[PDB]
RNA sequence: UAAAAGCUCGUAGUUGGAUCAUUAAGAGGGACGGCCGGGGGCAUUCGUAUUGCGCCGCUAGAGGUGAAAUUCUUGGACCGGCGCAAGACGGACCAGAGCGAAAGCAUUUGCCAAGAAUGUUUUCAUUAAUCAAGAACGAACCGACCGGCGAUGCGGCGGCGUUAUUCCCAUGACCCGCCGGGCAGCUUC
């Protein structure tokens, strides 16, 4: 069976995303996925995206810009403090200067710049760049 | 009855009935795959080449037709915890690495 | 088309699937 | 992805994405509940009363209509099942299979049937007894399911 | 079949002045997909109906005209084998059936030369046409393949048997022994 | 032997039936039938071929239109019949609206 | 391959593509108003009908169940409804 | 380039495949069935105006 | 030297949609509708060939081989005709088609139980997936790698026209477009 909406999501663009597709379309949808999409949109990483509302779980089509190269999610969901931050990000990320780690804190869901000037840990969800 | 000794035998007196000329012919393939080095193919003209491969393209595909009546990378991935499906699976001792 | 159904009312109308159908039989 | 078949068939039912009652239709909400407690009477599965409705009545949703389930109309005016519908044909089903097979000692078929059926039975038990619908000392035997069903 | 259709339609102006000679008429139905030769009042040889059935059959059977057309003479007989029936395993009827042709043909040509008969194999029919002593050895050969004894030991036989002939001296003794033993 | 050779080819359907009728006069007959399915003229698909049930509805039909044609007539009225195959051109009519059928023959 | 907008659909498209398999599901059924001869009553009957459907008043055969659509029975006038 | 090559083939077959598809239905169907739509006016949904 | 047999079920374990009780998953279970198949079991039945036996006709041979030889024959072999009995087998039609978990499955008809897919605005509501152990049966390059084009088998939908026609039995055969799950090809990513 299906056991992570997120991962499988983020899946399908990544998989679309290598074979030049222009749109993809994922399914079932989750707030966890909406708010996910919506880190890695600000960074201009794909695009906008709509949201269908079936009485089922909704859908949503994501636009395309070419630009993601790997996308993925963490299964441990280790809990991060602040301090130790960086040293998650060089043993994760390729490099320094682009790419970005997705928190989910108390303050909500938010990547790794921005816990920094909130001073807030949590758990991890994934990573792009 | 040994039938290695039987099998050339037989071979032989087959292939003179096909005339002179195929039995050279195909007396040169056998020395071939027993360790000969292959003739130089001569240089051609590259547009009678082209002409010569589009006619055995065509000849193949009559066959087939026929047969059916009667029926090295310069560089490896820069991209290889451990991902599977889209998932990364991180190991308890290789988290405290990460800490320490 | 009337007598292929009234074959079919033997499967069709049960007479000891409802917990009624058991209590009033036991009478 | 059927259990015991590997195809994966499609066909099912789709429901409309409305939830109300069409214009049309002229019945009330009190006139649909004693029609289902005639046909009940007459002794006819709830799935079976859905299809009555629907084929004849114009009743495309009771639960639109009534804003209740079948089964939960039934079992508030007292006219409840004494099994689940769908654990209750399995039985039937082993039953009839199991009375063949003593006239048929060289029917293999017959024999590899009745295990995927008791299979499915023993599934569907297990969840039954956890939501408390059957008593946690109900069990199927050979012998009693036929005074079961 | 169809496939053959094709090929007997441009050949039929030959094979009508062919049989023409011998007076006796022949008729190639396209919508039935028949062959069909009849005898009529000129004719006066009766037996040439009966090698006159046998042609239409090899050109049924995918056998080229020229080698057809040379049974008509009285010198040449011929044989159609069928070898389907002889296993029910596909597979192992098509691999057994490849081990009768042998490398590049060379065992069917041995056979064909040692026979001097001409040999052709198509679908589950394999056809022979020459003497008729040679076709009791095709008939013998080629069943034989289907019954899983290697061809190579019938082949090298043959050979044993014809240098055997050559030799005047013990025509009347068994040739057992001569003959190789497994 | 040859009409029956030549009338069976590779890419359609045979149907075979077989019954035993009493004629009026005290004869005792069994007939045997053939069919084969018939391709039209505009069908572009290369093959003809009947459905099981279908092959049963004609081979039905098959069997009552001999049992009724014998056990009415006596062994006079049959050879009669059976002279220009009447039999079987009635028998081609009736199987029309199942499948198409040619060359049946008793 | 040929670009299609996945949000905005063409209007053969989506009539064309399985009910499940759409943006949104839709069935392909209907209900229709059906009129018997002998009495012009009107009744309301499924298109893909699974059971016999007889008139109230006359108790005339409506329709004979099918593997799919419902077949009518001749004479009988039917509209669609909605 | 083979990968626009490739896009350039498959492209061609499609085009192609609903033409036979579509004229078999006009050559069947009657005239008045059948609407037809010039290929420039055929992208063009609506003007609101 | 950190130097270069199988197949299915299935226990433990592992692991499992959406929503803030609801929904009714292109998750799963059941029911209903018309079909479909060399799927399985029990009975029934036909067809040639082969062999043996009985009688009729005729008369020195028949069979086998490279050549012969074992064998059978005036008490009649072989050959021609008619009829009977026995053991197998089910051609051509027969396809890279169909069915079954696999091994495997082919004359007709009756009966018993089972099943896939399709159709559904029916029903339950997470009941699921993979599996050591355990249980039933068992001949004799690579990767769930998006797609496309043709045919093909079944089910359904729509349609200009041909072709038969329905007391019962039956509502089909052909052509075109479309949707699914299959058996396979050719290509691509
Ligand atoms: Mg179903
Ligand atoms: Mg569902
Ligand atoms: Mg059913
Ligand atoms: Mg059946
Ligand atoms: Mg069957
Ligand atoms: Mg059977
Ligand atoms: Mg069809
Ligand atoms: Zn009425």
């Amino acid at each position: 069976v299906r056991m992570n909406v997120l991962a499988d999501a983020l899946k399908s663009i990544n998989n679309a995303e290598k074979r030049g597709k222009r749109q993809v379309l994922i399914r079932p949808c989750s707030k966890v996925i909406v708010r996910f999409l919506t880190v890695m949109m600000k960074h201009g990483y794909i695009g906008e995206f709509e949201i269908i509302d079936d009485h089922r779980a909704g859908k949503i089509v994501v636009n395309l810009t070419g630009r993601l190269n790997k996308c993925g999610v963490i299964s441990p969901r280790f809990d991060v403090q602040l301090k130790d931050l960086e040293k998650w990000q060089n043993n994760l990320l390729p490099s320094r200067q682009f790419g970005f780690i997705v928190l989910t804190t108390s303050a909500g869901i938010m990547d790794h710049e921005e816990a920094r000037r909130k001073h807030t840990g949590g758990k991890i969800l994934g990573f792009f760049f | 009855f040994n039938l290695e000794k039987a099998r050339l035998e037989v071979h032989r007196f087959g292939i003179t009935g096909y005339g002179k000329g195929k039995e050279r012919i195909l007396e040169q393939e056998r020395a071939i795959m027993l360790g000969a080095k292959p003739p130089k193919k001569s240089y051609v003209n590259y547009k009678v080449l082209q002409e010569q491969i589009k006619e055995k393209k065509a000849a193949k595909e009559e066959e087939k037709r026929l047969a059916q009546e009667t029926d090295k990378k310069s560089a490896p991935s820069i991209l290889s915890g451990k991902f599977k499906n889209g998932t990364l699976i991180l190991s308890p001792v290789d988290i405290k690495k990460i800490n320490s | 088309v009337l007598e292929r159904e009234r074959r079919k009312r033997s499967r069709k109308e049960l007479l000891n699937f409802y917990a009624w159908q058991h209590r009033e039989s036991k009478m | 992805g059927r259990m015991h078949a590997p195809g994966k068939g499609l066909s099912q039912s789709a429901l409309p994405y409305r939830r109300s009652v069409p214009t049309w239709l002229k019945l009330t909400s009190d006139d649909v509940k004693e029609q289902i407690y005639k046909l009940a009477k007459k002794g006819l599965t709830p799935s079976q009363i859905g299809v009555i409705l629907r084929d004849s009545h114009g009743v495309a949703q009771v639960r639109f209509v009534t804003g209740n389930k079948i089964l939960r109309i039934l079992k508030s005016k007292g006219l409840a099942p004494d099994l689940p519908e769908d654990l209750y044909h399995l039985i039937k089903k082993a039953v009839a299979v199991r009375k063949h097979l003593e006239r048929n000692r060289k029917d293999k078929d017959a024999k590899f049937r009745l295990i995927l059926i008791e299979s499915r039975i023993h599934r569907l038990a297990r969840y039954y007894k956890t939501k408390r619908v059957l008593p946690p000392n109900w069990k199927y035997e050979s012998s009693t399911a036929s005074a079961l069903v | 079949p169809k496939y053959r259709e094709a090929y007997l339609k441009e050949c039929w102006p030959l094979v009508q002045k062919a049989l023409n000679e011998h007076h006796v008429n022949a008729t190639l139905d396209l919508i039935e997909g028949s062959m069909t030769v009849c005898t009529t009042k000129k004719t006066f040889d009766p037996y040439i109906i009966i090698r006159a059935r046998d042609l239409i059959k090899l050109l049924a059977r995918s056998v080229s005209f020229e080698q057809a057309v040379r049974i008509l003479q009285d010198d040449v007989a011929c044989d159609i084998i069928k070898i389907g029936s002889l296993v029910r395993n596909k597979e192992r009827f098509v691999k057994r059936r490849q081990r009768l042709i042998g490398p590049k043909g060379s065992t069917l040509k041995a056979l064909e030369l040692l026979t001097n008969c001409y040999i052709m194999v198509q679908g589950n029919t394999v056809s022979a046409i020459g003497p008729f002593s040679g076709l009791k050895e095709v008939r013998k050969v080629v069943l034989d393949t289907m019954k899983n004894i290697h061809p190579i030991y019938n082949i090298k036989s043959l050979m044993i048997k014809r240098e055997l002939a050559k030799d005047s001296e013990l025509r009347s003794q068994s040739w057992e022994r001569f003959l190789p033993q497994f | 032997r040859d009409k029956m050779c030549s009338m069976v080819k590779k890419w359609q359907t045979m149907i075979e039936a077989h019954v035993d009728v009493k004629t009026t006069d005290g004869y005792l007959l069994r007939l045997f039938c053939v069919g084969f399915t018939k391709k039209r003229n505009n069908q572009i698909r290369k093959t003809s071929y009947a459905q099981h049930q279908q092959v049963r509805q004609i081979r039905k039909k098959m069997m009552e239109i001999m049992t009724r044609e014998v056990q009415t007539n006596d062994l006079k009225e049959v050879v009669n019949k059976l002279i220009p195959d009447s039999i079987g051109k009635d028998i081609e009519k009736a199987c029309q609206s199942i499948y198409p059928l040619h060359d049946v023959f008793v | 391959p040929l670009a299609k907008d996945l949000l905005h659909p063409s209007p053969e498209e989506e009539k064309r593509k399985h009910k499940k398999k759409r943006l949104v599901q839709s069935p392909n059924s209907y209900f229709m108003d059906v009129k018997c001869p002998g009495c012009y009553k009107i009744t309301t009957v499924f298109s893909h009908a699974q059971t016999v459907v007889l008139c109230v008043g006359c108790s005339t055969v409506l329709c004979q169940p099918t593997g799919g659509k419902a077949r009518l029975t001749e004479g009988c006038s039917f509209r669609r409804k909605q | 380039p083979k990968s626009i090559y490739s896009q350039i083939q498959e492209q061609r077959i499609m085009k192609e495949a609903r033409r036979r598809k579509e004229v078999n239905r006009i050559k069947h169907s009657k005239p008045g069935s059948v609407p037809l739509v010039s290929e420039k006016k055929k992208h063009v949904v609506a003007v609101v105006k």
